[PDB]
């Protein structure tokens, strides 16, 4: 006769065997840090949609001197069908 | 017992077939209702024995 | 504090029905969302306006009028930066218990950034000296529901300078 | 339920309390005791923060006062929440703009704190 | 239950049904056949869909889009016995207006 | 469909829950608005 | 015996009754007799409102061994409800506050619908105003017995109690004696004169 | 505007019924009765006066509606 | 594909934003669609349609085709979504290879999807300029020769080109271009006679117009194919076999498909003149070398032929498979344990086999072997055939014979893989997210040296950088940054076993 649980099995039944040590040296750093400074070229480019701000009340002139600015790149069009034009 | 007078004279009496706990000093009723077994009900169920039930 | 657009159907019993059905719908929305915070919202004052007020329906259960209406009510939520003055009810050990004057006693600021004297033993020591205003960090709401608090938000006390008192 | 704009347009602590003070004279116009002991908060809500308001130099202003003093503040390019908190607050102790209130680099010019006292004792 | 010797109340047969809905009478077939006879009050929540409980919404741990709904008992019978088969009712609520 | 209506304990739509009643009951659809002086 | 053919399509109800047919030609079409006894059992529950509060604290002082009298009363904050045969019921009485709920006993006038087990056609179930009477069986109108094709050679009849005011309006209104004189299926009329009438 | 002019016995029979559900909770009545306690007597009464704030709002198939006072439609 | 729509869905909102990743999904589950309906079921504006197709067709992850009536259909490539992962390892590759203007020039590749002659030249003499200082100037000399160098290598490839709309269909234009691919000038690199300097950001017609530039990850994935089939043979025999499999293969690298299960004929005298002088190797030392890895039983290589000395050939279906079981047998001995991975290999060796027959092989006693087959059965990498002896095929009177299938193994890892790297990401997301107070902290801490940092920057605000308040809260910052740099790590070490195990389940895919 199988003993009757009292206590449900723990949310994390623990592991005997540890996860392996990671890569080390020289190539592994150079591609966390290339993938690091990636996330914010990214970031910058315009590529990446900046999502639209929001909930935003009332106006003022300080709305001038706060102002993030960034250039707008264009897609050839002769390689885009037409339709998709602004 | 009597949630507001406090008085534990609860008497059991049957009302035009309704059972349920009233009190003889406020008149209030402190529980109404019961559910009971059908015989349709009953002539399905199958009755299980202790001995059958623990092996 | 801020206007929000409250949407919302409210249910008049039919015993009102002489008075305007106005005024009987901003007693029912003021008794309706009076000290009651809204998850991700913020804690509900009065109502301000009634914007609109459309046609009343009648369901053929309770018999009452129910009415949906667009209006606006003022919350207290802090945009991360607003100035608040409160004052000290109360101080753990791990964090002061400040209190906005009769508003709530439920903003605590964990002391972790005043002048590095930082340390609350016990003995309601207000600060480390070398009525108390706040900037606030965050908002945070829950589900108290959880079995058959929500509004607490992180508060912030660096070096103001503080001439006034310290 | 839904709420449509949880930031939709900030109020000055004056409209609120004008609104506090109308709503508590309407009530005491309008008083029902069914109504009132079914939900007192309403009642406690409204008459401790109209105190805490009334604590406050909140009181004597008007909305011509409020109006001018923004449109004073408007020429000052300064931004909107440190205005709304000076008239939320009243200082005129120079300090209070100069340390406590906050954006003091470059903002603060040293000349353009006296017109804000003046402004703020108006 | 089924009749005297139970202390059981009437049936009202399928014709009886047919005739009040002949009449037309919505309300009083309503309250005849669901007030009458086993009234119970369930929660839904309209995001998930699924049945609540004291306005609480369990599958989608929230209780931000609960609402009050009369049912037959045995309605809510059949919803759990279906959902015992894994064939899982979703409700999708509507206004009444 | 009504046998559902009854199966769900809903009003059916024909007869008396075909048409929506209305309270007529004395208000004012958009009623003048307090104007806000900050903005 | 499963859910969908047992359960669903038909199903048991309360607040009902079935008694012996017996004639009555001293009652108005729209009118059926009802035992008392069936009288003190089925209850009404009445809202407490500004119109009839005299009149439900008659009743509740009559109690429930008396006709005219009531079952049980519900307050309006507390959902406790005050059984009648015990207690004081005078101060009940003046304890009465509108929207309480008083389930009086079945009175004069009360809409009450009234059918018969075979039902072929829209009118084997009516409604009518109810009076009440102190013999055993239920009794109406000989002219009303063709819809329902009873014939008191020992028939058992249906008896059904709303319970909601929009429900006793629905009857009243739609299944009417009054209202369903003709039949449906080709406008003639049912309810007519019989057998010792006619002759 | 284009259905009919009178006031059906479905209409008659929810009006009648909400108007008496009302009055039954101590709603305001505006017929004053003369010692009839039976709500709905006081309904019809209310009918036949013509003075029950209740608007029909009939309903086509589409979507499209169409609002009579009660007064507006023809009783029988 | 759940899991690999959840790892899509993540990286696409990583890399371009929200209303693109949305209708990348919806592309992704939909399959071809046309562009109203694309709006309506996401319910997002005209516009914003717009913004995402064409945001996503010029990195060339989605693309349309035209069916009847005229129609544009878009469709979204799984596959090429799951290959922006691998920009990093490319990035590596093209570093070792050649020089760091190639990697710029891949970098930007993948980052712009196409360009032409002059944007990428142009793109790439830019960002070289601010890597040097002293005044020296970037010519556009040396990125072409770079450029064309890592084209003729087939590294970068051309768009499908613009077919001429004049010389085909003159009039009314269909409502897609629909573009063409041409393969004689994948690799046709145009000349720019015009060399300059690209400016260092002070701050204060196209002779290459129609073609356009990309990077051919195909030519990535066979050289990374090759390193790995080089690496192992290191690892097993000797380095200078390896050196020989890689030469031959470098020989095959242009004159093989990518999709072949041989490659070329090479024989041992070619391989001998073209093998690096460093390796002082003999003739006949090449010939017993190439005879042993002949009979070396991985089989990577083989004879096909004793024409022209030795020649040899190289099986690159059973070297991806060897390698896929490797890694397979490497996994279920880290999670299961060692006598397990003996199971996994003896049941590997012997296709068909009863339990007692395992049992007596790898001399494991009865109730130890018995639980680890059952458990390596319900993780979905075993199978069972169940051989009746009847053909009701029911109770108690058939046999079970295990029998393991590299394939759905294989599958079903890929799979795993794809769920993991998505927890990781969904870890590291949270992670940041939560912080973020203290990131913007950490922001306007280092904004404050930044933003006047040379005019008018104090040495008396130096000391302030650390007045705020994060002086404790860098050490959480930095355990998040080391977290969240070993997750990156981590998930870029997954990231490599994926390309095995799809590569096998490339191989072992025809496509007829
Ligand atoms: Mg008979
Ligand atoms: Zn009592
Ligand atoms: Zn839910």
């Amino acid at each position: 006769l199988p003993d009757v649980v009292l206590k449900p099995p723990p949310l994390f039944p623990d592991t005997d065997y540890k996860p392996v040590p990671l890569k080390t040296g020289e190539g592994e750093e150079y591609m966390l840090a290339l993938k690091q400074e990636l996330r914010e070229t990214m970031k910058r480019m315009p590529y990446f949609i900046e999502t639209p701000e929001e909930r935003q009340d009332i106006e003022r002139y300080s709305k001038r001197y706060m102002k993030v600015y960034k250039e707008e790149w264009i897609p050839d069009w002769r390689r885009l069908p037409r339709e998709m034009m602004p | 017992r009597c949630p507001d007078c406090g008085s534990t004279e609860l008497v059991e009496d049957s009302h035009y077939s309704q059972s349920q706990l009233v009190c003889s000093d406020c008149g209030c009723v402190v529980t109404e209702g019961v559910l009971t077994t059908t015989f349709s009900d009953e002539g399905n169920l199958r009755e299980v024995t202790y001995s059958r039930s623990t092996g | 504090f801020v206007l929000v657009e409250m949407v919302d159907t409210v249910r008049i019993p039919p015993w009102q029905f002489e008075r305007k059905l106005n005024d009987s719908i901003a007693e029912e929305l003021n008794k309706k969302l009076a000290n009651k915070v809204v998850y991700n919202v913020g804690l509900c004052i009065c109502l301000f306006d009634i914007t609109k007020l459309e046609d009343a329906y009648v369901f053929p259960g309770d018999g009452a009028s129910h009415t949906k209406v667009h209006f606006r009510c003022v919350v207290f939520h802090p945009f991360l930066d607003e100035i608040l003055i409160g004052k000290i009810k109360g101080c753990s050990p791990e964090g002061v218990h400040v209190s906005l004057g009769f508003f709530d006693d439920i903003l605590i600021p964990p002391e972790s950034l005043q002048q590095p004297a930082k340390f609350d033993e016990a003995e309601q020591v207000w600060v480390w000296e070398y009525g108390e205003e706040i900037r606030f960090r965050v908002v945070d709401e829950s589900f108290v529901d959880t079995s058959p608090y929500t509004l607490v938000g992180s508060i912030s006390e660096p070096g103001l300078g503080l001439l006034s008192w310290w | 339920m839904e709420v449509k704009d949880a930031n939709s347009a900030l109020l000055s602590n004056y409209e609120v309390f004008q609104l506090l003070t109308d709503l508590k004279e309407q009530r005491k116009e309008s008083g029902k005791n069914k109504h009132s002991s079914g939900q007192q908060n309403l009642n406690t809500i409204t008459y401790e923060t109209l105190k805490y308001i009334s604590k406050t130099p909140c009181r004597h202003q008007s909305p011509e006062i409020v109006r001018e003093f923004l449109t004073a503040l408007k020429s000052h390019k300064l931004t909107k929440a440190e205005k709304l908190q000076l008239l939320n607050h009243r200082p005129v102790t120079a300090v209070e703009i100069q340390l406590m209130v906050e954006e003091s680099e470059e903002r603060l010019t040293e000349e353009q704190i006296e017109a804000l006292l003046h402004t703020v004792t108006s | 239950t089924e009749g005297r010797s139970r202390d059981g109340g009437l049936r009202l047969g399928e014709m009886e049904r047919d005739c009040l809905i002949g009449y037309g009478a919505s309300m009083l077939l309503l309250e005849r056949l669901m007030i009458s006879s086993d009234a119970f009050e369930v929660d839904v929540c309209g995001q998930c869909g699924l049945l609540g409980y004291s306005g609480w919404c369990h599958y989608c741990k929230s209780s931000c889009h609960v609402s009050s709904l009369r049912i037959p008992y045995a309605c809510k019978l059949l919803f759990q016995e279906l959902q015992s088969m894994n064939i899982i009712p979703r409700l999708k609520l509507s206004k009444y207006n | 469909g009504v046998s559902e209506c009854i199966i769900m304990g809903i009003p059916m739509n024909i007869g008396t829950g075909l048409f929506k009643l209305l309270h007529k009951a004395d208000r004012d659809p958009n009623p003048p608005k307090r104007p806000l002086i900050f903005d | 015996q499963g859910r969908f053919r047992g359960n669903l399509s038909g199903k048991r109800v309360d607040f009902s009754g079935r008694t012996v047919i017996s004639p009555d030609p001293n009652l108005r079409i729209d009118e059926v007799a009802v035992p008392v006894h069936v009288a003190k059992i089925l209850t009404f529950p009445e809202k407490v409102n500004k119109a009839n509060i005299n009149f439900l604290r008659k009743l509740v002082q009559n109690g429930p061994e008396v006709h005219p009298g009531a079952n049980f009363i519900q307050q309006r904050h507390t959902q406790m409800k005050r059984f009648l045969k015990y207690g004081n019921r005078e101060k009940m009485a003046q304890e009465l506050k509108y929207g309480d709920i008083v389930e009086r006993h079945l009175i004069d006038g009360d809409v009450v619908l009234f059918n018969r087990q075979p039902s072929l056609h829209k009118l084997s179930i009516m409604a009518h105003l109810a009076r009440v009477k102190p013999h055993r069986t239920f009794r109406f109108n000989e002219c009303v017995c063709t819809p329902y094709n009873a014939d008191f050679d020992g028939d058992e009849m249906n008896l059904h109690l709303p319970q909601t005011e929009e429900a006793k309006a629905e009857a009243l209104v739609l299944m009417g004696t009054k209202a369903n004189l003709v039949t449906p299926r080709n406008g003639e009329p049912l309810i007519a004169a019989i057998q010792d009438f006619l002759t | 505007r284009i259905t009919t002019p009178y006031m059906t016995k479905y209409e008659r029979a929810r009006v009648l019924g909400t108007r008496a559900l009302q009055i039954a909770m101590c709603a305001p009545v505006m017929v004053e009765l003369e010692g009839e306690t039976d709500p709905l007597l006081i309904a019809m009464k209310e009918l036949k006066a013509r003075k029950i704030p209740i608007i029909i709002r009939r309903y086509l198939p589409d979507g499209s509606y169409e609002d009579w006072g009660v007064d507006e439609l023809i009783i029988t | 594909t759940q899991a690999e729509i959840k790892l899509c869905s993540l990286l696409l909102q990583e890399h371009f934003g929200e209303i693109v990743e949305k209708i990348g999904v919806h592309l992704i589950r939909t399959g071809s669609q046309p562009l109203r309906v694309i709006a309506h079921d996401t319910g997002t504006s005209l516009d914003q349609v717009k913004k995402a197709l064409c945001v996503l067709v010029q990195h060339n992850l989605v693309s349309y085709q035209v069916h009847k009536r005229g129609v544009v259909e878009y469709e979204a490539q799984c596959s090429r979504v799951l290959r922006m992962l691998r920009y990093p390892r490319y990035i590596y590759t093209t570093k070792t290879l050649y020089s760091d203007t190639g990697e710029l020039i891949v970098e930007e590749l993948l980052l712009n999807g196409k360009l032409t002659m002059s944007a990428v030249v142009k793109k790439v003499a830019d960002r070289l300029t601010e890597t040097m200082e002293d005044g020296k100037t970037m010519d556009y000399a040396e990125v072409s020769n770079t450029f064309v160098r890592l084209a003729d290598t087939h590294f970068v490839q051309r768009c499908p080109s613009v077919p001429t709309t004049e010389n085909s269909d003159p009039g009314p234009p269909p409502p897609a271009p629909t573009l063409v691919i041409n393969e004689k000038d994948m690799y046709l690199v145009p000349k720019l006679s015009l060399i300059g300097k690209g400016k260092r950001r002070r701050s204060s017609p196209i002779p290459d117009d129609g073609i356009y530039w990309q990077a051919n990850l195909d030519r990535f994935h066979q050289h990374f194919r090759d390193q790995a089939i080089v690496s192992a043979v290191a690892n097993r025999m000797d380095q200078t076999s390896s050196e020989i499999v890689r030469t031959m293969l470098r020989m095959s690298e242009i004159t093989t498909s990518s999709s072949a299960p041989f490659t070329q004929p090479l024989s041992s005298n070619e391989i001998f003149r073209s093998l690096p002088v460093g390796y002082n190797i003999s003739k006949q030392v090449l010939d017993q070398y190439l005879t042993l890895l002949a009979d070396d039983p991985l089989e990577f290589v083989g004879k096909s032929g004793d024409s022209g000395g030795g020649m040899y050939v190289i099986n690159l279906h059973k070297a991806l498979a060897s390698l896929a079981t490797a890694t397979l047998e490497s996994v279920v001995q880290e999670r299961f344990g060692s006598r397990c991975a003996r199971i996994f290999r003896l049941v590997l060796q012997k296709k068909h086999i009863e339990q007692k027959q395992v049992e007596d092989f790898a001399m494991i006693p009865a109730k130890e072997a018995k639980d680890m087959l059952y458990k390596m059965l319900s993780e979905n990498f075993m199978s069972l055939q169940e051989i009746p002896k009847t053909p009701d095929h029911a109770p108690s009177r058939t046999f079970y014979l295990y029998t393991v299938n590299i394939l759905s193994a294989a599958r079903m890892l890929l799979h795993r893989c794809y769920k993991s790297i998505a927890n990781l990401i969904e870890r590291r997301q949270f992670e940041t997210k939560e912080n973020k107070r203290l990131l913007e902290k950490s922001q306007r801490v280092e904004a404050i040296i930044a933003s006047m940092q040379a005019t008018g920057a104090e040495e008396a605000q130096l000391q302030e950088i650390e007045e705020m308040i994060t002086a404790p809260e860098r050490q959480q910052l930095e355990t998040l940054k080391r977290n969240v740099n070993k997750l990156d790590a981590s998930e870029i070490q997954v990231d490599e076993t994926i390309f095995l195990l799809e590569s096998y389940i490339e191989c072992t895919m025809k496509r007829q």
